[PDB]
């Protein structure tokens, strides 16, 4: 996670000229960009706004009526790098790999990916994969490493091994 | 690369030139005729220009003119401010 | 005439001629103008 | 009681305030006596205004206490 | 071009910016919420980010408390890598050999001693 300093720019309408436009510009920024994703910054967790919330500009548009304003803001994101080791949560549990979750970032780890020590259950109660006593099933936080990640779409997406020591269940 | 100038030391002429009245009126026409925040008790007019245009008279009119420099340092200036 | 740009006297519509702080009318949640015991920034600078 | 509970209260935790720096400090005091007994009386007339608007007689007439620092309108008939 | 994970690299800019703590990076969300309720009507929809968030930030609260963080906070100190100090404070535990197979560019960063007094003091905190 990241605190960092984003840039956007708001394009207003006349009709929402009136005497507190700060407010409509502040308004829409939280809009546009709360929520969003990006390869190169990731997830907007959310806007600082208040205080770490300038707004410079901004001029009007000649065959358009619309007025720019560049709005320079600070925001909590959550990107993420190959070699970064997370806590997830594992969600499903299939003999296809373990689809884990951190925070708004899908995580998957291919059952290649993890040690020969994890057998796959599927007639256990809730299919599983235990060892060695360690059971992880749809409720137990792992440790992973990124191996790789992409970005398809605005959207981030990587996989993760189990290989190294100190990894796995929490 | 720009360089903007100080609203204290400014250079240029205090009075509004030929062609500025002429884009402001353009530039507010558009945006009244764009249903937008009307600045002066309305006559009773019609004419999303001929509207702006008692705005420029009363000068109580928004828009601001940037005006460059050939260094490529700017000015800006009120409709209120102009002559 | 298209030498020159345009953008926005802010400031006038602004402090434009005049010219308040309660919530407690129907929206369930509450307000106070703004001073009901809470701070911001010095948090986020620690 | 509840009166002389929050009202003195802050009053005199205030006054101590006014202690902790140079001096003004009675005048001040002084002030908000008649400030707060005073904004008492601006209510006391608006909810005469009510009153009047409220109940008998008619209606139109009005005087409603904005939530704005204090005001009494009292607007009439149209 | 940059795809790498060591070791400290990639992104320059990213790099530059300091990675923002668990527990505290919630505190500060909650105090952003707080602000934003500051005359609201009620609602707010949360969309589906702010779900997950909720639950991760609460499922890993390191320090469910104001004063935690404050706490945290004062322990640490010396910057050595935004990013390895953020990962230290999101991990815990605990000995040293581990921290290195965890955070490989520690290498010859840092001794040993001193860790193992950071990690007794946040077992206790």
């Amino acid at each position: 996670f990241f605190l960092k300093e984003l840039s956007l720019t708001i394009s207003l309408h006349p009709s929402y000229f009136g005497p507190r436009m700060q407010d409509y510009l502040k308004a829409k920024l939280l809009a546009d960009v709360e929520g969003t994703c990006s390869g190169q910054y990731g997830y907007i967790i959310c806007v600082l706004d208040s205080n770490t919330i300038d707004i410079d500009k901004g001029r009007v548009v000649p065959g358009q009526g619309f007025a720019e304003f560049e709005v320079k803001y600070r925001a909590v994101l959550w990107r993420p790098f190959r070699g970064e080791v997370v806590d997830a949560i594992v969600t499903t549990v299939n003999k296809m790999g373990f689809f884990a979750n951190i925070g708004p970032l899908n995580v998957f780890v291919s059952s290649h990916l993890v040690p020969p020590d994890m057998k796959f259950d599927p007639t256990a109660n809730p299919p599983n994969y235990s060892g060695e006593d360690q059971v992880i099933e749809k409720g137990s936080n792992v440790r992973l490493k990124i191996v790789g990640t992409r970005t398809d779409a605005t959207e981030i997406f990587a996989i993760a091994t189990m290989k190294e020591d100190y990894l796995g269940v929490l | 690369s720009g360089k903007a100038v100080a609203k204290e030391d400014r250079t240029t002429t205090p009075y509004m030139t030929k062609y500025e009245r002429a884009r402001i009126l353009g530039t507010r026409a558009l945006q009244i005729s764009m249903n937008a925040p009307v600045l002066v008790d309305l006559e009773g007019e019609t004419d999303p220009l001929q509207i702006a245009m008692k705005e420029l008279a009363q000068k109580k009119i928004p828009l601001l003119v940037r005006r460059y420099l050939p260094d490529g340092s700017y000015e800006d200036w009120s409709v209120a401010e102009l002559i | 005439t298209g030498a020159f740009d345009i953008y926005l006297d802010q400031d006038m519509l602004m402090n434009y001629s005049l010219g308040a702080g309660s919530g407690m009318g129907t929206s369930q949640l509450p307000e106070g103008a703004g001073t009901p015991y809470e701070r911001s920034p010095m948090v986020d600078s620690g | 009681a509840k009166y002389r509970v929050f009202i003195e209260l802050h009053l005199n935790e205030e006054i101590a305030a006014a202690f902790v720096l140079q001096k003004p400090i009675l005048p001040l005091i002084y002030n908000i006596l008649h400030k707060f007994c005073l904004y008492q009386r601006l209510n006391l007339l608006s909810q005469q205004t009510f009153q009047l608007s409220r109940e008998s007689w008619l209606g139109h007439l009005r005087g409603v206490y904005d939530e704005k620092p204090p005001r009494l309108r009292l607007y009439y008939w149209p | 071009f940059e795809e790498d994970a060591a070791q400290l690299k990639l992104g320059p800019e990213f790099e530059n910016e300091d990675m923002l703590t668990v527990s505290e990076a919630k505190i500060l969300i909650e105090t952003v919420l707080a602000q934003r309720a500051r005359e609201t009507n009620g609602e707010i929809p949360m969309t589906d980010v702010m779900k997950k968030t909720v639950a991760y930030f609460n499922v890993f609260a390191r320090f469910k408390t104001a004063e935690a963080t404050y706490a945290c906070e004062r322990i640490l100190g010396n910057r050595f890598h935004k990013f390895e100090r953020a990962q230290l404070g999101t991990l815990c535990c605990e000995d040293a050999e581990e921290a290195r197979t965890l955070i490989p560019s520690l290498a010859n960063k840092i001794d040993d001693q001193n860790l193992q007094g950071i990690l007794d003091e946040l077992s206790t905190l």
